[PDB]
């Protein structure tokens, strides 16, 4: 059990990252666009 | 260690969903902006 948690935890994480870096981008894109 | 980790799964699930409708209008507000 704890392995397969541990494993959720980490893919939940990564996930994580990659959308805060992606919002990060379209936040730049769309101030870009605006003004 | 089970009860803290599936606190920790849900707490980045939260979080996720979160990014995920931010994800979702930032796009719209760029698709807008851009066309």
């Amino acid at each position: 059990k704890v392995k397969q948690l541990k494993a959720k935890v980490e893919e939940l994480k990564s996930k994580l990252w990659h959308l805060k870096n992606k919002v990060a981008r379209l936040k730049k894109k769309n101030a870009e666009c605006k003004a | 260690e089970v009860k803290q980790l599936e606190a920790e799964v849900e707490e980045l699930e939260s979080e996720l969903w979160h990014l995920e409708n931010e994800v979702a209008r930032l796009e719209k507000e760029n698709a807008e902006c851009e066309a």
